[PDB]
């Protein structure tokens, strides 16, 4: 199955 | 030689480690951000079977949709990379 | 206000337009990259379907596989985005 | 059908 997730960079 | 730090991983740990690994194979042999990507992304696609996607770079930020068990995103050095499968 | 150059394209140019449309209003409403990216992402899943996946920063390199005629990579101002469907 | 590509920053 999907998942969805999210990044950010420092 | 590059500090390697785990930021978000939905990853088998070994799957983990072996990321790590290839990503630190990526930049030893390559000093450009979409070499090294590209590099990590045909090794999984070989050592695990497509279809991986892989960005790296310095300042980004993503949203995508991974198979479960098949996402990580870390460190290395100052460099972030984002590995996962469609 | 910002300056889109759409860097290359392997979609039909009504849909780069809407790319272009659909970041700008990220860019009116977001601040933070990985903000602006699920913003679009999602507009994307609406507007044409699933699966879309977006970056949008400053600084990375790609390598991704994603199905012909759903893939766009392109400038705001400054700020790099990269959207195409798995 | 599918297809790769590449980018980098400048």
């Amino acid at each position: 199955k999907t998942r969805n997730s999210q990044t950010q960079t420092d | 030689d590059r500090k390697a730090v785990i930021k978000n991983a939905d990853m088998s740990e070994e799957m983990q480690q072996d990321s790590v690994e290839c990503a630190t194979q990526a930049l030893e042999k390559y000093n450009i951000e979409k070499d090294i990507a590209a590099h990590i992304k045909k090794e999984f696609d070989k050592k695990y079977n497509p279809t991986w996607h892989c960005i790296v770079g310095r300042n980004f930020g993503s949203y995508v949709t991974h198979e479960t068990k098949h996402f990580i995103y870390f460190y290395l050095g100052q460099v972030a990379i984002l590995l996962f499968k469609s």
